């Protein structure tokens, strides 16, 4: 038992105010205090504020004093977060953590998943996905190396995967970097010239933030058309 | 009880 | 706010050998309870944090006994007593008997293994993306090990800086090896007007730098 369900990535624009969730269950919601916790990109861990669901008593650092507004519905165990006047540095991933070393027959050190904000003024751009295979048969012997090219997409969370997730095995999936205002990603598979062709091997590919699920598949090839 | 990291006090 | 301070921030260590992380704090962590509640989290990437040892010497659950905590009043430790690629990530040490609730910076801790050259592949512009006009080359450079590599982008034997992209993979919890993506775009128009195109990166494992290249529309 014991988890802490919060809400998914959130798209802020300079100046807006997201509200964010985090469910509680397992423990009793109203009487310990639930903590709220940024982690910029850059690694660094800094606490925001934490609530008493019970009787709805709150505690903010004076940072984020004049940034975050804390509540709780109880009957709902869920709390939720307001990070208003966003700004670029309200950029980071929130989590939601409840702590107790008291009592040895009962720890609790556990985490929201993390609430991924993005501010920007900048709009959503579906991603253009091409598939990537070597031009004829020009095998390096035992194996061959597909790939797949994602690129001009906003916001940040992207899904790839390889023949639905049936190939995990020499898959290597690269940090996608922003490039003005959009994103790109791109994956290698590597698998023994024995399968492909006469195996198929898809690339499949979604982006959320538009509905996009493409599923674009490594054909071969011959000299560049 | 308990202080805000929910220790006896 | 109570300053966590580790040491060390970069930590290399092989497999099967012992390592160390010191934490120390402004001010003392005993609570008037009597209790000291200083814990140590690892976070691997992507991930939230996660409980190792809490209250300076206790382990969570599941955490392997190869982890050990011991300190007092302001100065802590953590110790592997056995490195696995498993153990890969960041180690926080917090304070929780004092508000805020604060972290260290963090301890990276960077593996060791033998060295591995690259596997290099290189891809031609797609049918698909020429259509829109543009023509994006690319070159992945897989398992290699140590993470020191650059790469070199000749397109008709002139190096070509402008318009690459570089993305790396962190340090695999398989192979402890590294792996990374160049990528060059260009305009169709400027991808028709040449022939050679070439991907070479220097690397520890050759003295002689890894080239991979093709000759546009040919086998």
């Amino acid at each position: 038992e014991v988890n802490l369900q919060q809400s998914g990535t959130v798209l802020a624009r300079p100046g807006a105010s997201v509200r964010m969730s985090c469910k509680a269950s397992g423990y009793s919601f109203t009487s310990y205090w639930l903590h709220w916790i940024k982690q910029r990109p850059g690694q660094g861990l800094e606490w925001i504020g934490g609530i008493y669901p019970g009787n709805r008593d709150t505690r903010y650092t004076q940072r984020f004093k004049d940034k975050a507004k804390l509540t709780a519905v109880t009957s709902a165990n869920t709390a939720y977060m307001e990070l208003s006047s966003l700004t670029n540095e309200d950029s980071a991933v929130y989590y939601c953590s409840i702590i107790y070393f008291d009592y040895a027959d009962f720890i609790m050190d556990y985490w929201g998943q993390g609430t991924t904000v993005t501010v920007s003024s900048a709009k959503t751009t579906a991603p253009s996905v091409y598939p990537l295979a070597p031009v004829c048969g020009d095998t390096t012997g035992s194996s061959v190396t597909l790939g797949c090219l994602v690129k001009g997409y906003f916001p940040e969370p992207v899904t790839l995967t390889w023949n639905s997730g049936s190939l995990s095995s020499g898959v290597h999936t690269f940090p996608a970097v922003l490039q003005s205002d959009l994103y790109t990603l791109s994956s290698s598979v590597t698998v023994t010239s024995s399968t492909w062709p006469s195996q198929s091997i898809t690339c499949n590919v979604a982006h959320p933030a538009s509905s996009t699920k493409v599923d674009k598949k490594i054909e071969p090839r011959g000299p560049t058309i | 009880t308990k202080d805000t990291n929910n220790n006896l006090c | 706010d109570i300053v966590m301070t580790q040491t060390p921030l970069s930590l290399p260590v092989s497999l099967g050998d012992k390592a160390s992380i010191s934490c120390r704090s402004s001010q003392a962590l005993v609570h008037s309870n009597g209790n000291t509640y200083l814990h140590w989290y690892l976070q691997k990437p992507g991930q939230s944090p996660k409980l190792l040892i809490y209250k300076v010497s206790n382990r969570f659950s599941g955490v392997p006994d190869r982890f050990s905590g011991s300190g007092s009043g302001t100065d802590f430790t953590l110790k592997i007593s056995r490195v696995e690629a498993e153990d890969l990530g960041v180690f926080f040490c917090s304070q929780s008997t004092h508000v805020p609730r604060t972290f260290g910076g963090g301890t990276k801790l960077e593996i060791k293994r033998a060295d591995a050259a690259p596997t290099v592949s290189i891809f031609p512009p797609s049918s698909e993306q020429l259509t829109s006009g543009g023509a994006s080359v690319v070159c992945f450079l897989n398992n290699f090990y140590p993470k020191d590599i650059n790469v070199k982008w000749k397109i008709d034997g002139s190096e070509r800086q402008n318009g690459v992209l570089n993305s790396w993979t962190d340090q695999d919890s398989k192979d402890s090896t590294y792996s990374m993506s160049s990528t060059l775009t260009l305009t169709k128009d400027e991808y028709e007007r040449h022939n050679s195109y070439t991907c070479e990166a220097t690397h520890k494992t050759s003295t002689s730098p890894i080239v991979k290249s093709f000759n546009r529309n040919e086998c």
